[PDB]
């Protein structure tokens, strides 16, 4: 998690203490839905991962994203 | 005086190069069909038929299921019977010229129409209406195909271009990069819409600096375009052509034949901007489905041909009050009461009907 946390960190240019697992990349976090794109970019580099965008569509907080690099 | 000759440079996208740097854009639901398209691409522009809504073509004649008097589902909505008799009757009109077919991101099937646009014969593909990382998976046995996407800002320019490297080892063929006076739907939240800072003239130079950086793909300014005075200073700022739509919306090889009966009488205060069922604002006219809605006597919602994946099969259509399929079928089959009809911005500039020879011959002398 505590990778995660960092990529999230570093891209939205935020702090670790915000990027909790019910915080929301639209609301708490502060990013437009390129901002997102670019996210989903650098997890998926990260972590050797492929996220679709139809499973990518469907994740809105951290904790979301966290749970899908896990499966 | 006669007719003279282009200080205009050819255009080259694919393989293919058009004599004029100008792209007469997609019009959904037969507005842009084999008429209109192939005279635009007989007189040396990109001609470019809309793949939207084929299944309305001479009122439904090339559909095997219709429901409430609506073509059923995705398959019969798209129809590639139809689509393949417009392409092959705008061929009849242009030959071997350049065409283009247009394709909302958003469609349902969106993979199948871009396929069959391409054994339809399309030269082009461009596509707007979302951010469309996923253009080539279907286009992977037509190479000859170019792809163009819509855009809206640099970042999305590079955020297409990773993505179409990393998945499709390809990167776009051009750029459109379309400003927020178009017709249809815009690229922007309705707010953004009327800032300064989204004019083309400030769009177009973030665009194409950004897209130096991929070997200096073309860019395609729209929205607005109405002369060669502003054809001229698109091409300026470092645009390599123009796309066109309101202006060929005034042609009389317009497919959509009410439209000539329409335009010459529109007001500016009756152009509005509009939410729609597949997310983005458009810009349509105060005529048909949006006078029916302020009266409280719209049409029935009732989804058949289930055209948009943001719709969710007509609840955002029931939310905004009127559905963007049976509106647009119903305006190309001449409804007035009931059809709904879209206009760029500068759509009350028109007041005579012309030929798309006299129009393309306005746009390039000298
Ligand atoms: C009636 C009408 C229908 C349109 N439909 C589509 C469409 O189906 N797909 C699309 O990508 N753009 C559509 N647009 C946008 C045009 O293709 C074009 O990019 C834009 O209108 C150019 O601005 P202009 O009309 O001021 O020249 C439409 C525009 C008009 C006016
Ligand atoms: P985000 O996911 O809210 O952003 C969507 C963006 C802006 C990335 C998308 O590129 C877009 O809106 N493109 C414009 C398509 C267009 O201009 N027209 C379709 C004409 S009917
Ligand atoms: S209800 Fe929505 S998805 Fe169905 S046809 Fe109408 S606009 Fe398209």
């Amino acid at each position: 998690f505590e990778d995660i946390q960092a990529v999230i960190a570093e891209q939205l240019n935020v702090d670790a203490a915000q990027v909790t697992p019910e915080a929301e990349f639209v609301k708490d976090l502060g990013a437009d839905s390129l901002d997102v794109v670019e996210l989903i970019m650098a997890l998926e580099e990260k972590f050797g991962i492929e996220i679709p965008d139809e499973q990518a569509e469907k994740i809105v907080n951290v904790g979301d994203v966290v749970k899908y690099i896990e499966d | 005086h006669h007719h003279m000759v282009s200080t205009l440079k050819p255009l080259k996208i694919g393989k293919h190069t058009i004599k004029f740097p100008i792209f007469q854009g997609g019009m959904g639901v037969g507005i842009s069909w084999d008429e209109l398209a192939g005279n635009v691409a007989k007189e040396g522009a990109l001609g470019v038929i809309s793949a939207v809504g084929t299944g309305y073509y001479k009122n439904m004649r090339f559909v095997e299921r219709i429901v409430a008097k609506k073509p059923f589902e995705a398959l019969n909505f798209y129809s590639k019977k139809a689509l393949n008799e417009i392409f092959a009757n705008a061929r009849k009109i242009c030959g071997n010229n350049p065409l283009g077919a247009n394709i909302l991101y958003a469609i349902n099937d969106y993979g199948r129409v871009l396929r069959d646009s391409c054994e339809a014969g399309a030269n082009i593909i461009i596509t707007g209406a979302g951010l469309p990382t996923n253009m080539p998976e279907f286009a992977k046995d037509f190479s000859d195909v170019a792809l163009i996407p819509i855009i809206s800002s640099a970042k999305a320019l590079k955020i297409l271009c990773k993505r179409w490297s990393d998945r499709y080892k390809r990167i776009p063929d051009a750029f459109i990069v379309e400003g927020p006076l178009s017709g249809g739907h815009q690229g922007f939240k309705y707010e953004d819409c009327f800032k300064e800072e989204f004019r083309l003239e400030n769009l177009v130079p973030k665009v194409v600096e950004a897209s130096k950086e991929w070997g200096n793909i073309p860019i395609i300014a729209a929205g607005g375009i109405w002369d060669r005075k502003d054809i001229d200073t698109m091409l300026s700022l470092g645009a390599s052509g123009v796309q066109m739509a309101t202006r060929f919306l005034g042609t009389k090889e317009c497919d959509a034949k009410v439209y000539a009966d329409l335009l010459p009488t529109l007001k500016k205060e009756d152009i509005l901007l509009i939410k729609s069922p597949v997310g983005y604002p458009a810009r349509a006219i105060n005529t048909g489905v949006i006078k029916r809605i302020e009266e409280g006597n719209a049409p029935k919602i009732a989804c058949v041909s289930n055209c948009v994946a943001p719709c969710n099969r007509g609840e955002e259509a029931k939310k905004v009050g009127y559905c963007i399929a049976d509106g647009l079928g119903r305006s190309y089959l001449g409804n007035r009461e009931e059809g709904l009809y879209f206009t760029g911005a500068n759509g009350y500039r028109v007041d005579k009907i012309i030929s798309v020879h006299e129009l393309i011959k306005e746009l390039t002398e000298g």
